């Protein structure tokens, strides 16, 4: 029933608009999109760039997570997500998700949940580079 | 005797170790715990990262570290995930 | 000072992508967007079109509402919303809101609270036309 | 004697009234209640709509329908809002 239009892991730029368009469904009345972007600051330090690496399994794991969230949903027509990896500039999208639902609540809930599921359970890591020359591995500080 | 296993390192653990992988020689029947303990003693920083890692063995998450290794095993070292 | 990039009442097509673009902020790490589009069916009937009408005060009320949601927010860099009126085809967007926050929780929360504020408190009305020839004023059946 | 007021109708109330506005003549001191009741009696469908409406008077939400009208007043008839 609930459809997965994307669950992509990629080194190419990613776009909310493309995911909105993907999940459009005739029966949907609500679409909710998420974009995770690299902030300019983190813990007071100005950021220079982020590098995302992925476990060789992450592509399959992503696909499985989006499938899982979709299957367990209700009120939801379609979902789509992409996670970008490699070198990202300040201000670029790392993660994009969109959910089409008949009504608002499902869409807001399912998108928030899809985003949370990926952050928690996808084996990718981010290396944060700062302008003061330092660099930090998130979650292993 | 001895057996050789490959350790593959990721993210912060690859930084601290100084390599993407390492062939480690251990006593035959060495546990996953004997392996990590061995890596830990050797470098302080790596140990700090290692103490929040999960591990995969030939791709399957290691539930219990008292499990014995087999020659040719690959152990993946997974820091905590930081997606998004 | 959370800012309002847009609070527009219009008879022109509105776009999620445009509002995402507007609320971008160098310190925002999350954007969440909402689009509300016309469904193909309602109450089991096929929809032909919707007609939206607005009290003369709606443009002002809309701006006050977006301003209010913005000021009462915390963790939110910028907001932007448009509501379309006039004749909408099935599949077209009636309402678009976007919210850029420092972290995802404020973005999801403030974007849902903004959509909910507009739907509740904005004086516009939707007239649904069905393919069977009938029509219906939502909220006054 | 009498006073004349303008009713402006919206959405479902405009549909049921058959017009976007109406000049209505009432006694001096006629209440918003007497006005709405008079509209209601005239049409059964309009009454059903009218009974979920809120009302403005020269822009301001009428909070008490016992308030008296003045000549030249404008009464906005607002069905329940249906945005999004």
């Amino acid at each position: 029933m609930t459809q997965v239009l994307r669950a992509a892991l990629t080194d190419q730029p990613i776009f909310l608009a493309e995911h909105e368009e993907l999940v459009s469904h005739r029966s949907a009345g609500a679409i909710v999109g998420f974009v995770g972007m690299i902030r300019d600051r983190d813990g007071g330090r100005g950021v220079l760039r982020l590098e995302y690496s992925a476990h060789p399994s992450a592509a399959q794991v992503l696909a499985d997570l989006v499938a899982e969230v979709a299957e367990e949903s209700s009120g939801v027509r379609a979902v789509a997500a992409s996670h970008r990896i490699g070198v990202l500039q300040v201000g670029e999208a790392a993660l994009v998700a969109a959910v089409a639902a008949d009504h608002r609540r499902a869409a807001f809930g399912t998108c928030a949940h899809l985003v949370e599921t990926i952050k928690a359970r996808l084996p990718v890591w981010k290396h944060q580079f700062f302008e003061d020359g330092t660099d930090e591995w998130v979650g292993s500080v | 005797a001895g057996i050789q296993v490959t350790v593959r390192y990721f993210a912060a653990a690859r930084a601290a170790a100084g390599a993407g992988s390492e062939k480690v020689t251990l006593r035959s029947g060495a546990t996953v715990a004997e392996l990590i303990d061995g890596l830990s003693v050797r470098d302080v920083r790596l140990a700090t990262v290692l103490s929040r890692c999960s591990y995969l063995r030939d791709g399957i998450v290691v539930r219990d570290d008292a499990v014995a290794l087999s020659a040719g095993d690959t152990i993946d070292v997974l820091p905590p995930f930081a997606g998004g």
